[PDB]
């Protein structure tokens, strides 16, 4: 929809700041085995733009919809690795730790419209995510 | 499938895109959001949208 | 104690009411409990103690001693603080 | 035109950073009064993205026309804000001290022409912002 969605859940009860990266063929990575890859140690890393929003406990990272991919997700607390293959697209959180992390699966609601409003009730429709 | 939010408390949900609020008192503001259901997963609430009961004559 | 002010439309409105209460409620004397005071404290009323009352030097603090040592007939001496001779 | 822009007034002979946020329903914002609201303390935060520019004592924050809202401003020193209703824009300044704000209604000239230029003579030409 808006685009692709990355929950992290952690135990701050503020707004954690997080930074995104993209990489192929890091360490562990490679298709081949350790040092199977064109660049050891990993190729050209891009800064991903994200949009934030966040919910006590949940920050997401809305990521252009180009960038959408699938993968094994690992928990280093301190950052988040979306694994690909070779692919890797790496969250740093600031300032909290990383309870757990996903690709949002389950999404909101949309186009909240009240209609049929009278004194004692209203209709409310909606769109999937 | 969805779970309806009346002022921050569930008040029901439906399959279908679609419910019917039921009980509110004349003349007052209300806002309302929804969440998706998926087997015990549910989403992160929506935006909220606010409204207000019309007044009797 | 630094409280953060709580306006109207600041954004962790929550949070830092819990965290001025938490501060508050960690850093008063309280009517309950076994507690450690810090600093000089003056009390303008009363004050009566139905416990034990630990006094550090009580001695030095409201007894003195004063003697001639060369005569023995004549004492001669500035009075501390406020008091009772026997 | 361009955007919405907001206007930013400082004590710094410098260029302050910014950071923009919106939010709704937070402490005192609620409709029929203090914790009415869905959530609260306040709905979604979300991350603005902002285009930032700078004079002498004046920093000029370019969100995207569809943020555009109206609104009491409020200047609390170490942050603004633009209260409307139930919507909260926030605005944090870095480095200094905001001394007034505002949403830019004066706005300045943009195409500028040199037209008709001699020896001795040109004619300006622009268009209002």
């Amino acid at each position: 929809p808006s685009g692709f969605n990355v929950v992290i859940e952690h135990d701050s009860e503020y707004q954690p700041d997080v930074k995104v990266t993209y990489y192929k063929n890091s360490i562990g990575t490679e298709a081949n085995g350790f040092d199977t890859g064109p660049v050891f140690g990993g190729e050209r890393i891009y800064n991903l733009a994200s949009s934030l929003s966040y919910i006590r406990n949940k920050i997401n990272v809305e990521l252009p919809s180009v960038y959408a991919m699938a993968g094994e997700v690992v928990n280093n607390g301190n950052e988040l690795l979306l694994i690909n293959g070779t692919e890797i697209m790496r969250f740093v959180i600031e300032g909290a730790t990383i309870t757990k992390g996903y690709v949002e699966k389950v999404k909101p609601p949309t186009n909240l419209i009240v209609s049929d409003v009278t004194s004692t009730s209203a209709k409310i429709s909606w769109e999937n995510g | 499938k969805y779970r309806v939010y009346l002022d921050g408390t569930p008040v029901g949900g439906s399959k279908l895109l679609s419910f019917d609020l039921e009980n509110l008192k004349a003349g007052t503001s209300y806002n309302v959001q929804v969440s998706q259901i998926n087997g015990n997963v549910e989403s992160d609430k929506s935006e909220s949208v606010a409204f207000k009961t019309t007044l009797p004559k | 104690a630094e409280l953060t002010k709580i306006t109207r439309g600041m954004q962790n409105g929550a949070e830092t009411i819990n965290d001025n209460l938490n501060k508050l409620n960690t850093i008063t004397v309280q009517k309950t409990g076994d507690e450690t005071i810090a600093g000089k404290k003056t009390f303008s009323g009363d004050v009566s103690v139905d416990g034990d009352f630990t006094m550090k030097k009580f001695a030095d603090s409201y007894v003195a001693f004063f003697a001639n040592k060369g005569s023995g007939n004549t004492v001669t001496f500035t009075a501390p603080w406020d008091c009772t001779a026997e």
